[PDB]
This record gives C-alpha cells, structure tokens and sequence, in this order.
C-alpha cells in the first residue's frame, strides 16, 4: 500500500521522507497490529537508534496492537527498560494483551491513552496444540504457567497493585476504558486536546 | 500528541 | 500504478505520486475498509499536517464502507486532539465507521457531494463468539458498552439524543446526502 | 457390522442384532455424541420399554462426551416422566451432558465402573455468535439462562449447594469414579 | 445408525418392527431435526395413513426440530388442519421456528411440552443467498414480506393473541421456556 | 506488467515519465477496467489535480470499462459535475453500466465514442447476497430501488429523454453501437 | 461376507462368519479402539456371560490402540463379568491394545509367535488449546491417566511401578518372547 | 455386486467357494482383510481339521503385522494350507505364498512374484530418540522376514538379504527355481 | 439398481438378479476396467461354472477398456486351465487387456458384434517411476519383460509372426470387428 | 516497511534502511527461523565486518526459534573462523539452533536480556522418513550423529559433560536467563548500565 | 527478504552496494539453496564476469546447497572448467548431491570445507516420475543410467579414486563429515581459522 | 407421554 | 452389570 | 448371442 | 472541492 | 483523439 | 487357537 | 485349480 | 546494548 | 575465508 512521501526542509537540505521515517525523526515509534518477532525487532531497532541520536531525550512509543508473541514482546520490554532515554507510551485505538503489557511498561508518569482507546488484559492463551506425549505436555504446561506467573508479577509492579489483584483480574478477558485503566494503575494520564 | 508525547 | 505529477513549488520542481501531491494541500484520504494500517496512516498524516501548520484546516475525504472500530477510534481521537479544524467530506459513501468519522468533522465543515450515500447501524461482529459461557458474557457486555458509547458519541455529533441514535441504528439505515444533513450528520451539501 | 445372536427361550428361537438383544433385557445405550438423532432413539427405547413393563427398572448405559443441550434434555425429561426407575451406568466416560444424564438417574441407582471418567463444566458454544449486537445479547442471555438451569438441576441431582456447582463447573472438572460418588453425582461403584 | 428391532404381540402371531414403526402403530409420529421436503412429506404420509386406519382417534405428533423449510412446514401444517383426527402436538428438546409453528398448530387443548423443552419463534430468514436485477430482488423481498405477514397472522391465531404482539415478539429471536410458551398461549400444558 | 518510460523534451531540460503520467500532463484521464473505490478515487484525484493546474481548460476522460461499484462511480460523477473544467468524455472499447453512466455524464456537446465502441445500460444488479431477516432484506430491497429510480432519473436527464424511456430501456441489458448511443442521446459525436 | 452354515441340533442356519465365531465365545477387537468398536466388544462380553457365566471367553486382539476411555470400558467389563476372559494377540497389540491384552485372566494371556506388542505413555494429538488455566487442568488430567496406567500395567505384569514408568517413557516394542518375559502374557502358542 | 449361485440353498459366489475350502486374499493386506482370512482359516478347520485348505493369493502386499496374523494362523492350524498365486504375489503377499505347506505351494503360469525389504510409506517424524526406536524396529522386521523367507525357500540367510535389497521380480518358473513355490499349474 | 427376474426350474420359482440369471446359462461378464476385484470375481465364476459342468462351453462377454495386467493374467490363466472351452464375445469394446482376453478365447469361439471396437498397444504405466536410478532400471526392465511377453502371447493367439505384433502395438491400434478377424484376433462376426 | 534514517558522512548525506544503519555499528541480527538464506545473509555480514576491521568485536543479536541445522552450522563455523570476537546477545528467545548459536559466542561475551527465554532440545524432524528400510537406517544413523555432535559442541560451550547435555536435551528444556547463565550457555544478564 | 546495504571505498568515490554485490567484488560467488536453471545461470554469469575483470586471479565459489537440477549443475561445472581462473570451492553448511559434485570439481588443491560442513553423495534420483509407453520409459531409463555412469566416472576422477569405489559409495545416500570427505578425496583442506 | 399424548 | 443394573 | 455363444 | 474543503 | 478530445 | 483359547 | 488346489 | 555489546 | 579462499 502507498505510504505518502513528505518533505522536510532542513537548511543544508530539502529532504523527502516516507511519512513514518519522518515521524521517527521526532522520536516517535509505532507498534501497530500483531506483535511478531520481525515487527517487534523493528521497534527494538528504532529504540536503539534513537538512543544513539540522543541518550537524554524522551522516546514516544505509540501503540495500537491486539498483542502477539510473548517472547517478541519481551524483547521490546527489555529494550525499553535498558536504554537511557525514558520511553513514553501512548495508546491509540487499542492496547491488548502484550499490547497492554507494553503500554503499562512505559516510564511511570508518562504512560498515556487517547480518550476512546480500549485496553484489555488476560492470562496467557495458546492457539494451536499441546502435543504429543504426556511428558511433553507437562513440560509445556509448566512453562505456560511460569509465563502466567511472571506476567502477573510484572504487571502488578507496573500497575503498583497486589499480585492477587492481577491474578483475579486477568483470569478472563478484562476490558478497560481509558479511565478504568488509569484508575487501575496501567496508565498515568488520559489526553485532552 | 503533545503535550507531552511529545 | 499511481500517476506521478510535478509539484508547484516556491523552491523548485518536485515529482510526487498524486496522493502525496494532494497531501501538500492538506487533503487526507480514507478510502476503502478501515484497518489498523489504513487508519494509522491517516493518524500519521493528521499529525504531520498539524506539524506543518497547527492553525490551517485539514480536509479529510472519506469513501469508506467502515471497518475496525478501534482503528476508527484512533482516527477520531486524533481528529479531536490536534489543533487544526478537521473538515470532513464524503464522496461515494461513508458507512458505519466511515459515517462515524464523517459526522466527527468540525461542526460547520462537514460536507457531502450530492450523490453520496451515508449509512449507520449498530455494531456487527463477524467470526463469532466461542466458547465458554463466562467468556461470551464478558464479550457480549463489552459489545453493548461499545454500542452505547458509539450511539452516545454520534448523538453529540448530530445534536440529537442518545435515544434517537439507538432507534435509528437498530437496523441498517441508509441516507441520501440531504437526509444526512437533515439528521445532523453533515452540515452542507456541495454544488 | 453388528454381530447376530440367537435368543433361545419359550418362543423357539429368533435372530437379533446384539443391541436389540440387549434392549430385550431393558438395556439402553447412549454411546458417543448426543445429537437429535441419537437422543430421540434413546427416547423411543425408554418409551417402548415402559410400554413393555411400566414397573421394571430400565438400565441406561452411558459412554458419551456430551453434545446438544436440547437433545440431552429430551432424554432427561423422558427419564423423569416415565414410570420405570431409570438406573444409570457409566462405562468409559460421561462428560458434560453425558454426566448430566448420568447424574439424573434414579437416586440410589446411579452407577459407574471403577475406571470410568466423569467431567462437568459450564455451557460452551462452538461456531460462534455473529451478527448484530442486539442478536448477540439475545443469545448470550439465553446461554446464561442455560448455565443457571444446569447448575441448579445438577445441584439438586448431587444434593449439594448451588454455589458448589457454580464454583466446580467454572472450568473443566474431571472426576474419578470415587470422586463422582463422593461428589454425590453417582451412588455406587461396581467392582 | 442402527435402529433397534422390537417385537410386538397380537392376535394370531408375533411381529418384528423397527422401533419407530412400532411407535407409529400407537399413532405417534416424529418430526426430528431439520424440516425438509423429504422429512415433511414423510410426516404428511404418516398422518394420512393414521387417519385411514382410524379417522376418529387422536394422532400424536412429537416435535424435536430447529425448523427448516417454510413451504415444507406448510405441507405438514395444512395436512394437520385437513384430516379428521385431532393432531396433538408435543415438544421434546426444542421447537424452533417452523418447529414452533407446527407445535402451536396442534389441536387446541392438546399442545404439550416437556418441562425442559425450549421454544423459539422469530421472523423469516433467508440464508445468505440472493443475486439478480433490482426487479428480481424486489419480487423476492416482497414475497418474503408476505410470508412474514402470514406467519404473524397465523401464529397470533394459534396463540389467541393480538397480531401486534406477534409482530413485536418475533422481530428478533425469542426464546421461551415451557412455562413461558404456555403463558404466551403457544402450548396448552406442561407434562411432569 | 511493464509500463514504458517516455521522455519529454520541454524547452531546455529533460524529464522521464511513465506513459500514463505523460498523458495526464495533456489532461487525459483513464478509467480502465472495473470501477472500484481505489480506481474511482484515483480518477477523482486526477480531475481535482487537473483543475488546480488550469481551472478553465477542458479535461479528457477516456473510458474503457465494464462498470463496477455504484457508490464508487458516483464519487467520480460528482467530481465531474463539481469542478469548473468541462469534463469531455470518450468511449474506447466499451462503456457498460456505470461506465456508460459516466460516459453519458460528460459535458454536453463533448461526449464522444470511437466508431466500433460498445455501450451498454441496465438496471442495478447485486452479486453475493442479502441474507438475513426479512426486516433487513426489505431495507436493502428499498435501498436498491432508490438507486434504480435515481439512476434512471439522472440517465434521463443526461440523454435528454423521458424517464419512462429510460425505465423501459434499462429493464434488461441494452447494448448499443456508437451510432445507437448517439441517436439515443447518450453521446454527442462519433470520432 | 462371507456367509457360513452352522447346522445346529436346532436347525440349519446361515451366519456371517464373525457371528459364527461369536457362538464359540470368540470376541474380536480389530483396528483402532473407538467408542463404537469398544462398546460392541462390551456388548459381546455381556452377551456371552448371559449365555453361560462359567465358560471362558476368548478375546482376540489385533489393534494399534486408540481411545483410553473407550478401552477402559472394555477393561472394567473384563474385570466385572464372571467368565474368565482369555486374551490372545494376533498381528499386534499396541497401546490400549497391549493394555487390554495384559488384562486377560492371568494364565490365559496368549500371543502368536510373530505377534507384536508395544507399550508407551499416554499421548494426545490435535492439541490442547486456549487459556493457561484450562491447559493446566488438562495437563493435570493427562498426568493422572499416566499414573493410573503405569500402576495397573505393573499390577498386570507383576512388576515394580518404577519398571513400567521406565519402560513406557517412549515407544517400547516387544516380540512375543519379550512380552512373555516382561509379564505381559503367559504363553506363546506355536501349534 | 456379487452373483448368487444355487447349491435348496442360495450363496454369494465367494461363500460358495469357501464351502469347498477355498479362501481368497485379494488386494492390499489390511487388519480387516487379514482378519477375515484368519477367521475363515479357523472356521474351515472346525469343519474338518484334516482336509487341506486352499489359500488363493492375488495381492500386492500390505501391513506386515496384519500379514503375520495370517502367517501364524496358517502355521498353527492342523489342516495343510496350500497356497496358490494367481495374478501376483508381491511383498507380504509373496511371503504368505512361500509360507504354504511345502510341496503344496503353487502358481498359475503367468503369475508374478515380487520380494523386497520392508519399506515405510509416509514418514518417521519427531524426536531423534523416537526415530531411532522405530528405525530399530523396522530393521528387526527386515531381519526376521529375511530369516523366515530363507527358511521358506530353503536357502542361506545371505541369499535373501542380497535378493530383497531392491525390488525383485520373478516369473513363476523363477519363483519355483528359487525355492519359493513348488509347482506351476498348467491345466 | 438391478432388475429381479423369475426363473422356473422344476419345483422352482427362483428370483434372481438378472446377472445371476445369465450366469446359470454359463454367461460371465467382464465390464469396465480390469481390477483385482473385477478380475477375481470373473475367476470365481469360471471355476464355479466348471464345477457345475466340466464339459459345457462357457461364454465370456467382454466390454472393457482394459486395466491391470496382473489382474488380467489371473483371468487368462484360469481360462487356459479349466477344462471347459471359454468362448469370448466382444460387445462394445475390447481394448488393451480386454483385447488380450478376447484373443485368448478358445480358437474358433472368439466372437465380436459387428460394431465392436478393438484396440491393442504396448504396456503403459500411469503414475510415475521414482526415485533412484537402480529402482527405475529394475521397473523399466520389468515393463519390457511384460511388453515382450504380451507381444509373444498375442502373436500365438493371432497365429502371426512376432514382428507383426511388435510393429502393430507400438502405438494405439484401433480395429473394426472385420479388421480384428482379418488380423486373427477373433474368429467370427455375428 | 523499514524506516529510513539519515547518516551524515563526508560528501554524502545518505539514506540508510535502519538495519543497514545498525550494521555500520557492527551489529548483526538473527531474527526468526534459521534458513539457508537467512543464515547465509548472516555469514556475509560477518565476513564483511571482519573486512571492515578484523580486531573489533562483532555483536550478534539473536531472536530466533531455531531452524535448519546445516544453515546454523554455516553461521557457527563462520563465527569461529573469523578473527573478530563474536559477542552474542539474546533478545526475546533463543531456541534450538538459536540457543546453540547463542552459546557459541566468544566466551565472556555471551549475553541475554533479563526476560529472554532459552530452550534446548534434541533434533526433531518434520516431514518424515520414507521409504526403504536401508534408507531409513542411513538417515536415522545420520540423525543420531547430528544429535551427538550438537550435544558434544554444546557441552564444550557450557563447560559440561556430554552426558549432561544428553540428559538435558532429551525433551524441551526451557531456561530463564538466570538458569541459562547457571547452565553455562551465557555469561551475563544485562539490565541497564 | 531484506538485503543490507554497505559502503565501499574506491578512488575518492563512494559506492553503495547490496552486500552480495560487495562480496562479488572480492571475487566471491555464492551457490545457496537448490540448484535450478535460474540459480545456476546466475552463477555462470558471475563466473564469466569475474574472468573478464581479471583472467588470472582465483575465484572463490561458496557452496551451501542440497543440490538440484543435474543439467543446471553441469552448466556451472562446464564454466568452472572452461574459464582461465582457478575456481576455488568452499563448503559452508552443506554440499549434497549436485552440491557435492560442484564442490568436488573445484581446482585441485583449492577445495575447502568448514569444520562442521555436511557432504552427501548418491546416485541420480527422479521425482515426478516416468509415465507413458514402455518405449518412452526405456528411453528415459537409459538416459538416467547414462547420467549415473557419467557422474560416477567424473566423481572418481575428482576424488582420484577407482570407479568401483564411487559406484559402491553412491548406491545409497552417503553422508560425510569434512574429515571423511577430505579422506575420500572430495576436498583438499578443512579450514579452521 | 400419557396422559395424554397418548 | 448385575447386581444391580441388572 | 446364439448361435453360437450360446 | 472548494469552497470550502478546501 | 483530437479534434476535439483533445 | 486351541489349546487353549479355545 | 485341481489337482491339487483342489 | 552497551556496555558491552556494544 | 582467508587464507586461502581468499
Ligand atoms: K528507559
Ligand atoms: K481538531
Ligand atoms: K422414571
Ligand atoms: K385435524
Ligand atoms: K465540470
Ligand atoms: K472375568
Ligand atoms: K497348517
Ligand atoms: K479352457
Ligand atoms: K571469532
Ligand atoms: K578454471
């Protein structure tokens, strides 16, 4: 699909940009759609590059995502936490599952949502199957439970809440408005105008 | 989206 | 193929795909189904145009059957957040989320061409709800909250009551350009 | 291919498929998924055996994962209506509507074999709920009415508190023959 | 799908029957599963036969069906109304759409449901299907609307209710318990 | 597929163009193949662009199309009527259904066809399905008839004929030679 | 297929060959164990007991295994009824097939000299999907089945639990002689 | 559609040949086709434990375990099981043919015999550990079949190992020369 | 669906499917492609007819495009083995293995209806030969043995020189009933 | 889409795709399944960086479920052959051949981010073994040879005994970053700094 | 997929290149993945081009291939033998079937493998099949056998071995480690660092 | 189902 | 299955 | 079909 | 499309 | 196509 | 299979 | 096929 | 990721 | 890969 081309009028240059590269120049990074290894790694790549440009300026991570791979998400999470720049998060549209996890992971005080964004949290899901031998299913069930425990623990810290609360509230799909998400501790502010 | 992001 | 076109510039000649050319005049298109991707592109264009000039109008041209609600909301909240007035213009059709975004333009600057079609209705879901009863309840409830929120937002756009929009979106509601104006969805019809 | 057997007797002798032969001794099978066809077949056999002798016990052997709620209920109402006691016996498994029907047997006469498996849970839907939000609410509400009814009937079948059934059917609940007896779902285990 | 064989005793003999043919001797006729031309015509055939055996004895029509073809359902409906015997109707499992229509159509006073039966009534649906010229769509929309009007009028009469009620109450899927179906006027009694 | 690159030698310098961008420079616009949201919106963008380049000079709209989306076609139509330049129309190959509508909509006196061009008109058709409740089908039946009445009415005005003429002559597929199309009032001249 | 004559003392009667062998109290389990094939075996076992509760029954097994719950229904029946159920392996007895073979009356478990036995832990194909809670519940159940199966096979084979746990971790193929040495059968039949 | 022949009694033509102690193995060897054969062998013995049984084989082979159940039955029962190849006897089919009572294994003159090593149709998938277990078992099948065939053919093991390495087609005369069958029936 | 007919023996009244009825007059059909199951059923009927009467002719009606060679050979060998003369008659067509079996009938008793079609050619394989060169060599060699065997047996059926059959089966060779008679494949046209 | 970033040079302000931009800092990515083409791209980048400077460390970032063994071996042998130390860093996950390569980095310079997941197991084959017994024996034998060699090299990477790796790769073995470090697969877990 | 951009320094000019074109400048040519008419001809084209650039310098042919089309492979074989430069061959990952043939065809003394390379040789196979008239099958069987003979004859000369050895050793799939292929005479040296 | 059907 | 069913 | 078959 | 958008 | 378009 | 089954 | 089978 | 990589 | 290739 066509991404529009945009001109930036420097001083030593007049420069053409695809519109997202233009937004990257102002330290804006998008996670849009499902979180995959490649879409996630692309975000990591931009976070690292932006840090090298200026280790001190905030980075603004715009999230519209239903989630995706937990391990791909953790690569963004660990990158967000490692780099010196503060990572502001902004939810537009929706932040679900790992999308909601990453949103809640923004620098505390700088996690935002637009007034009609949708946030949703729940326990880990698998699509596909657990096969095949009982020994193997046991191994994978235990791993899924560790992921479950760990995600509840980290979310509890992001939200400044009790672990038992996250355990209770992620048992099934938990949809939150921007106001409920702020009240819950997932985000800090809802944007006005 | 500024203020404040950016 | 998108035609390439030479730009009128105060700094020289620049070649553009014709859509990038129209973006220079602050015209932004929403054409076809609303997807996360089609929507995020609009969001990026609105933000970029504000960045070029926070005070000049933006002209949001819609020919769309609708699509993802959350994707649509990201466009909506961007329209309301940025400083430029976002004028909306419907060509061809604005249905569902398309009609929602059209009605969301700055009051006074919502337009339609004479033979445009507007359509509004209640939320639809495709695919289905599976599977455990506890889970269907949670999602049914979320769908009803969405139905009410959308009706609430539309009523304010149309300067009508929540109860009107509830009545009028129960089933598919097609509107001519004139009926959309009378209803409050748009302000003016172009000649 | 069903084996043919010979009933020797005071009739001389006749040939029977082995299941018809077992029906003569008032044994009825529910094996495999509960569908309208398999359920109604069971209903016909219950009605027929009662007409043969309204006072003798009927022996309902269940090896089923469950199936259609409405089909299951047709068996259930027939069990409760007819004069004969309907003893239930679980071999292999009785899951979902299979367990419901097992639990519904004449109290004192619900049995399981030592290695039978029982499973209970809340209602599920497969395929999905799609279309208008109005329609999805209607179907969600109906699914929840079914959930409430089953918990209440199972609680009565098991002589337990409604709250116990609600908690214990929230997710798939597997039981051994011994745990099912302890739960109050069956009366005796036949070793 | 084995069907059990049972034995009947009678004057001068002993006779073997599939169990459904055995129940037919007692004037029990089944509509189970979707209503099709073939399943409906089979019902019609059994009704006509039972009347010829004895025109004065009640016939017992047991219904467990999600509904199906409207014209196929009408052939059963018109046959129930034509023949001399009272057609008692009984719902086991479910009577939905044309199933509920046929149920509500039994001889008044002799329409039954088992305690956990489910009834559902709604307006006519056509499954996805339709292509053509605007003229053809108009013709088929118009026809679908006539059917809708007829079904509401007939259901109101079966239910001894105002047409406006049926119009209101069938606009979308309308699920009823046995108790509610009796309160509505759709069946007469619940069997315990 | 490959699109040839062409060189314009415009006094002094040199510019390469794809061949369609080259013809756009002479105010020629193509609608080729099925009319969709994207193919229509592409046409809309070119008309607007050409008007901005020179609002007084004619635009030459070349049509080779079997037709397509009605709402998509209407967005082209309204743009043709709206903009200041006369939009001349020319049929090469064929103009069927919405293609013929658009052809007939050209500035009167400036509607052309090549001599072995084929023109076809008919009433709206739908492919796929309207499936659902009678209420929903009625709604869509009514909307399809409003479209039919509007299209007959507008075609009557384009052809300078009686509504009743258009109603009878679009009942079924109506194929016309260039000459028949001219005689009917659908085009002005044959080239 | 084929049809065979048994001239009784009663009269001459045509039988399919399996019904003919059923008259000699031979019961076949051939192919995958399903709800349907296992229940057919259960019916034949019950029928043979009613014919004569004291005479041995001969259960011939050529099976790769299949459903555990279907198999347990056969197992508990073998254990419940009064007649000794001798087991004989021809071709193969794998998984549940091996389990059922080992479950014959001790002293009367046989294999033909080139029959093959295989034992392993329970596996699932298709998969476990969805919520972690649900996955945990089913993992727990699959693990319970594994413990029960090892414990019973050890009891069938007169071996230590730790041996069966060790020897079923992966597919364990045995010759008739190895099956005899293990405790799985009693004798190998040559002539 | 199978024709009906009269003997007072009407029979499908195959049940009619079973009464003369003729048993067919036609087409692929499966659990069901093999078990039907086993049943008929047991039945013919109960009818008369001393009269020869005549096993007609027209088969491309099939399941090895399904084949062994027939084999072990042929060896167990008291009647001599004569074998006859009509059409073809390939793989497990060839194995069962050579397994008939020595002296009473026959072929029609234009019959084809084929022998080879065990093959898998489809795959070995999963963990290396599991593939090893199944590879090991396939080799045991190979070794047993070779030793048994050698005994059937009255040859040294090394001959069958060499001669089943790849598809080995024989005319009836070659099958006889090899020790696989005893006589060719002209008329 | 096959019609039922009444035969009248002595103290009879026997219902028969119409094919079982024709079987009593020693008529056996081969219709459609030759498979293991269609060939073996024919074999069973040939043996049965011999057992009913080892001296009366049997009438083998063939309407077949051919099929499996080994399946066809089981019929061939049964025809040659049994004592009864097996007359053959082609109705409709006898192609490939079908033509082979037609030509294999008792000499003097090979018949065709006047508008029957006969076709002979060399062996084909449908599907493919994979995979290793060694295996392909083996099956190619086996196919050539079949080609040669069939040409030699066919030459003997037709009372012709081998080189003729080799020449005339290189590609599909369609013959009218008259050409097949002239060729030596059948004896008489009815 | 990959965003385009601007790098200033001597007489050539050039646009680079963001991955080409990080490659200039001697960072090479292995993301997603390891195939002949994805692995060879890595080999080429490694050879190029050695060419740029044979003495500076190379930073090999791994987020991979694993993949082709031979394709992986081409990366492995290149890592070992070239003069530069190849540091490895795990982001997201390193499973199977991905973990193998992770453990293959210059000892002392093998890293994982705190929420990285490592998994090791014995070789799996998908597709299947057909058909002749002789052929199946040959491929079974080769599969077992690959299994032992990989376990042996892993044993050396982890400073453990073959018997340890044979036991611990028998079925899927998931490790947190801390467990992978305790195991000897990596040296340090990063966080910040 | 995405191929990274690198910069070459020249005579005070600067050149952007995709990384494979960059390696081609040092006379490195890749055969990666299955051998097809199109991948073989591309290799031929590069061999021809490198010679014209300099007919005396070695060319370095890097091989990671499962093999593929025999006639395609021969077009490469015949070009390697024709052109004046020595074509060194190097196995990374694997060289199987036609892949091993070409590896073995390198200039004697300059055939290399990396330490964990896999080499495999066998007789020709066909997939898809021979169908048709016996005459046609004979014709194609004969051609496949001629191919078998020629490849073995040529392989024997490459390995400096007796023909009976190659016939014995290619009857079924024959997997070799780098050392065994070196022992066999298929390559000359194993590279370490 | 009697009484009363039948 | 008796006693007691049947 | 006689004469002569049959 | 102006006046007025743009 | 002129005259007259263009 | 006798002796002894049956 | 006799003699001798059968 | 530095220190130390890079 | 040098020395020696290249
Ligand atoms: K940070
Ligand atoms: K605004
Ligand atoms: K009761
Ligand atoms: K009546
Ligand atoms: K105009
Ligand atoms: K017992
Ligand atoms: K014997
Ligand atoms: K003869
Ligand atoms: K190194
Ligand atoms: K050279």
């Amino acid at each position: 699909y066509l991404v529009p081309t945009v001109i930036e009028q420097s001083g030593r240059g007049e420069r053409a940009f695809d519109i997202y590269s233009r937004l990257l120049k102002e330290r804006i990074v998008f996670l849009v759609g499902p979180v995959t290894d490649e879409s996630a790694n692309l975000v990591v790549a931009q976070l690292l590059f932006l840090e090298s440009e200026n280790p001190d300026k905030d980075i603004f991570f715009y999230i519209n995502s239903p989630g995706g791979s937990v391990t791909a998400g953790m690569s963004i999470y660990d990158t967000m936490n490692f780099i010196k720049p503060d990572v502001s998060t902004l939810c537009l549209g929706q932040a679900a599952s790992m999308g909601a996890f990453l949103l809640s992971a923004g620098e505390k005080g700088k996690r935002f949502a637009l007034p009609n964004s949708r946030i949703m949290i729940h326990q880990p899901l698998i699509s596909g199957g657990l096969g095949g031998q009982a020994s193997d299913i046991e191994i994978h069930a235990r791993e899924l439970l560790k992921i479950k425990e760990k995600l509840n623990r980290l979310m509890a810290k992001h939200c400044d809440r009790d672990l038992a609360d996250l355990e209770r509230d992620t048992d099934r799909d938990n949809f939150m408005s921007a106001e409920e998400a702020k009240e819950y501790g997932l985000i800090d502010q809802i944007l006005e105008n | 989206f500024s203020p404040a992001a950016p």
